[PDB]
């Protein structure tokens, strides 16, 4: 998406927190002055964090960003950005944003995303399968309260996973099975009780860990398999006397 | 072993700049009340929020002079 002619910077951008960054990213004067096509092909990465940005709208046009990073109360249309292919790098923090629906579909370049609490306070289908490329995923803190299976089955080349600071209380099985390259991964500050028998059992190129601070189930019958984990590797960042049962501490011999 | 120093290295454990400007925030000191409370008058995202927090609080313990280990 493009420009004919000049153009007032506010005429793309409503959102007028958004206006105020991208006039600072091109060394603008004011808010007022009309901007040219290549002007916003000049930008390739935009940095912001006020509390007063709602839209992205008019993010579309310059197509050279390669990197976005913007944290504010509350975003809502980050449709804008649907249409990127050019950004590598995607950083959202804000109390709510909304997940249109496919998203991310075109933005296949990009190898690193952090996202936000949703709406929905859950991941919708097939969220990210279309991102091949990315290495990169943070889930901290994104208040996400359950898994939804093969969510994370076409992130091949993904590096790690943070999973820390949501409220899952279970994992899908096999989860976790379609990472050769995974090496570390975060499950600390959820609410998860147990794990699904085999969850870890692929995860070859994994090097830490978090397990803490979630309520784990600690009957004789069922975390066997979990306890036999912890005891038979040494990614546990922390270490495993960090995880611990309801009433007792470590986990433990049984 | 200057708290700035200290707080540098605190920071510096997070990665995102945006994060990173939140922790420093935090730890710039509030007299009038705490580290909670000047949390609600802030408006932006989860990762901010929780690095300033955790800036403020460990700073404030800093100056207690609690040692690393009895620090929370």
């Amino acid at each position: 998406e493009t420009i004919t002619v000049s153009t007032p910077i506010k005429q793309i951008f409503p959102d007028d927190a958004f206006a105020e960054t991208i006039k600072a990213n091109l060394k603008k004067k004011s808010v007022t002055d009309a901007v040219t096509q290549n002007e916003l092909n000049s930008i390739d990465q935009i940095i912001a964090n006020n509390s007063d940005i709602k839209s992205v709208q008019g993010i579309q046009y310059l197509p050279n960003v390669r990197y976005l990073a913007l944290g504010g109360n509350k975003l809502h249309d980050i449709s804008a950005l649907k249409e990127l292919t050019n950004l590598t790098y995607l950083f959202l923090d804000f109390n709510q944003l909304q997940l249109p629906n496919g998203v991310f579909d075109k933005l296949t370049n990009l190898k690193e995303l952090y996202l936000s609490p949703n709406q929905l306070q859950s991941l919708p289908d097939g969220v990210f399968d279309k991102l091949t490329n990315l290495t990169i995923l943070g889930l901290d803190m994104n208040q996400l309260q359950s898994l939804p299976k093969g969510v994370f089955d076409k992130l091949t080349n993904l590096t790690e996973l943070d999973l820390s600071y949501n409220q899952l209380q279970s994992l899908p099985k096999g989860v976790f099975d379609k990472l050769t390259q995974l090496k570390d991964l975060s499950l600390s500050y959820n609410q998860l009780k147990s794990v699904p028998d085999g969850v870890f059992d692929r995860l070859t190129s994994l090097q830490y860990i978090w397990l803490h601070d979630n309520p784990w189930d600690c009957t004789c019958p069922g975390i066997r398999y979990l306890s036999e984990w912890i005891n038979k590797h040494s990614g546990v960042v922390g270490g495993p006397d960090s995880a611990k049962c309801s009433g007792s501490g470590k986990p433990v011999r049984s | 072993s200057t708290l700035q120093k200290k707080i540098e290295e605190i920071a510096a454990k997070y990665k995102h700049s945006v994060v990173k400007k939140c922790c420093y925030d935090g730890a710039c000191v509030n007299n009038d009340e705490t580290c909670e409370q000047r949390a609600a008058r802030i408006s932006l995202g989860p990762r901010c929020i929780k690095a300033f927090t955790e800036c403020c609080v460990v700073a404030s313990q800093l100056r207690a002079n609690i040692s690393h280990k009895d620090m929370q």
